[PDB]
């Protein structure tokens, strides 16, 4: 993910 | 049978939209509210001159 | 008692006199909107030859 | 003096009687550090209560003791109790009597442990137990009016003709707060944006309080955004990271008026107002719709009283005018009318005494206190 | 073969002349499904109604068509009238005629109304309308009488006389079962238990159904369920769960002799009763009492018929006698006394014909069954 | 809750 977590 | 040999009646709803607005209109309640204010207002001219 | 008890004899009439007051200054102008919006509907209608 | 507590769902406040701003200024919740104490430099308390708990919120799984308006964890709650008298309030309670607010339709066993725990752990001199929403119509000044009362766990609609309520047409709906920051969050997930732990919840709940807000029409403004640009803002997270924000700034609280967006088939805010309205008598109606008011963090949104306005405007007849009131320092609403309560001069015979407590137990708040 | 239907706010009874039982019992509600479907290929409905209904009620937004006692849409309630026939009696009614009930005070709009849908979409040969509190007492036994006549959408008191209703006699009261429904879950939450959705409405049916009863002494009762324990029972929740009521058992009914507690300026049917019988001649006036009768599914509660006959023997004069009539079969003696009507031989005089009609017009009801 | 929600 872009804000949270890697993804 | 209007959509077919009727193009003049295709669509009444947009020429007759105050119709519709009216309806939610309650008219006996409207005669009601506003009458009772010239009730009152004429008891206040008799209540404030004499 | 210096208010009630004391002008209880013009007070009501004192309070019926603003009750009114307030109303007019906020009811009256919606009135007329409401009036001129059902005339227009009835003449609306009756000058209406599609329907 | 007589102490001032009101207990919120996320957010609880307490001052002092004829005050015109709560002294203690901290959320309500209550984290335990799930990693293993490594250093033994410092304290490292087992847990920790209230503004506390937020400077450290990384490493401590933060907990609600309340929800919905009711105490799940009773264990955790003296804790914030007993925070607030001696670390924030720092006063003794066995000097003052204290009053305590409450949801309306609220579990008898909510509203009997709390008398139980003031005469029994604080040892309170006098107690109070007074509906959250009814006193925020005193900070309006008025007696006859109805109260949109909206915080984090209830959402309950009282109308007050006089100087009690009609609990007949109390309608309460669990819809909050706290439902709408689970509710952007997964529509978040949309953008590419994943926030699922309890500590960045806050960081949730901070998005919410400054950037999100009503739109007057859900389905003109939605086309609006179609076209991208002129609405999307730009947030900073506590981490450094900007994100951008388009159509959910006023989607999740357009979710108030059509519940149909979170899965429950109750009516909107909008509509239940209608309903409580329908429940009470005629003559009654006239004044309570020029009397409406709102209150609770949840209406804090820009714009709300306008679409509400809106909305009410249809579902009402014509002829009775509604007029909605929004003060400005609404947030508060709650406790300032407790401080005017506890002021008053005639309360002092409405205290519940120690002895008569000890006479009746706890069973003596059903029947005293309302 | 003539088909006698029961259209009600509850229930719907359907069946034949004749017969000692309804054939079809099924709700009287409509559902649509409010999420969208993922599972193709199933060929599922677009509306749901009855049993089946029932069956999935949790995916479902039920709907009352008819709510007190006026039909508030005309588009389902043909709906459950099209699988009353074709589905749960699998009849043609192109072949039989068909018997339907109406209710006391009608107003005049309803009654062509379906006149007017049941000669065109249905086309039945022959139809005749009847009062429902009428066929009360026709089930019986007895012609002249009064009728304690109470269901899920209103409550009437018929004073009938030689099977002819008397218009002005007849009172309205607004206590019904879904008034008691939904006073008992506002008063169900005292003890934790939140039920809020439609869905879940007919849960606490299936309770008050179930437990509630009627006391003989309200104070007496609330001493003695303060006390001890033994009024408390255990009701199974369909998730698994279980609860337990303590004082509520006795406390929901009571409403229907004490309003005020509902908050209703009218008070209870027991004085309703003797209200009405008021108005009635002063002659007349001793048939009435000795043959009072109890009607419909909200009068099914326990110990309820000893409880209402002793209070209207206070409110009665000492010289006069009263004798409650309460047959165990009054849940349907309103189907099975149109049943009993329509086998007779000189009901086929009244017929109307869909000849008749042709020339008549929908206005012929007013007139030709009154 | 008990009977009902989370609470
Ligand atoms: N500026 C704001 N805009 C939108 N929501 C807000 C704002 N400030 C606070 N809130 C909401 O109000 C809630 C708390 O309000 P309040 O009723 O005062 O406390 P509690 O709900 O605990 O009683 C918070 O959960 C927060 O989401
Ligand atoms: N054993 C029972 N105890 C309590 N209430 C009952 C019982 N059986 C049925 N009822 C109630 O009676 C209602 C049935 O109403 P009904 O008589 O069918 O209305 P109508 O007379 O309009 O057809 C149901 O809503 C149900 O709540
Ligand atoms: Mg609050
Ligand atoms: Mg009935």
């Amino acid at each position: 993910w872009x804000a949270x977590c890697p993804a | 049978t209007i959509r077919k040999h009727f193009p003049q009646f295709d669509n009444f709803s947009p020429e007759l939209s105050t119709v519709t607005e009216a309806a939610k209109l309650n008219i006996e309640a409207i005669e009601q509210e506003c009458s009772e204010l010239i009730r009152g207002c004429q008891n206040l001219q008799i209540d404030c001159d004499s | 008692v210096r208010l009630i008890v004391d002008l209880g004899g013009y007070w009501n009439q004192r309070m019926n006199a603003l009750k009114v007051k307030n109303i007019i200054e906020t009811n009256y102008e919606n009135l007329v909107r409401q009036t001129k919006l059902i005339g227009r509907a009835a003449l609306e209608l009756r000058d209406s030859k599609v329907f | 003096a007589a102490l001032v507590v009101d207990n919120g769902s996320g957010m609880c406040k307490a001052g002092f009687a004829g005050d015109d701003a709560p002294r203690a200024v901290f959320p309500s919740i209550v984290g335990r550090p799930r990693h293993q104490g490594v250093m033994v430099g410092m304290g490292q308390k087992d847990s920790y209560v209230g503004d506390e708990a937020q400077s450290k919120r990384g490493i401590l799984t933060l907990k609600y003791p309340i929800e919905h308006g009711i105490v799940t964890n009773w264990d955790d709650m003296e804790k914030i109790w007993h925070h607030t008298f001696y670390n924030e309030l720092r006063v003794a309670p066995e000097e003052h009597p204290v009053l305590l607010t409450e949801a309306p339709l609220n579990p008898k066993a909510n509203r009997e442990k709390m008398t139980q725990i003031m005469f029994e752990t604080f040892n309170t001199p006098a107690m109070y137990v007074a509906i959250q929403a009814v006193l925020s119509l005193y900070a309006s000044g008025r007696t006859t009016g109805i109260v949109m009362d909206s915080g984090d766990g209830v959402t309950h609609t009282v109308p007050i003709y006089e100087g009690y309520a009609l609990p007949h047409a109390i309608l309460r709906l669990d819809l909050a707060g706290r439902d709408l920051t689970d509710y952007l969050m997964k529509i978040l997930t949309e953008r590419g944006y994943s926030f699922t732990t309890t500590a960045e919840r806050e960081i949730v709940r901070d998005i919410k309080e400054k950037l999100c807000y009503v739109a007057l029409d859900f389905e003109q403004e939605m086309a609006t955004a179609a076209s991208s640009s002129s609405l999307e803002k730009s947030y900073e997270l506590p981490d450094g990271q900007v994100i951008t924000i388009g159509n959910e700034r006023f989607r999740c609280p357009e979710a108030l008026f059509q519940p149909s967006f979170l899965g429950m088939e109750s009516a909107g805010i909008h509509e239940t107002t209608f309903n409580s309205i329908m429940k009470c008598d005629v003559d009654i109606r006239k004044d309570l719709y020029a009397n409406t008011v709102l209150s609770g963090g949840t209406t804090m949104y820009p714009g709300i009283a306008d679409r509400m306005q809106k909305e009410i405007t249809a579902l009402a007849p014509s002829t009775m005018k509604i007029k909605i009131i929004a003060p400005p320092e609404r947030k508060y609403s709650v406790w300032i009318g407790g401080s005017i309560l506890a002021s008053l001069s005639t309360f002092q015979q409405m205290w519940i005494s120690k002895q008569e407590y000890d006479e009746s137990g706890p069973s003596i708040v059903h029947r005293k206190c309302f």
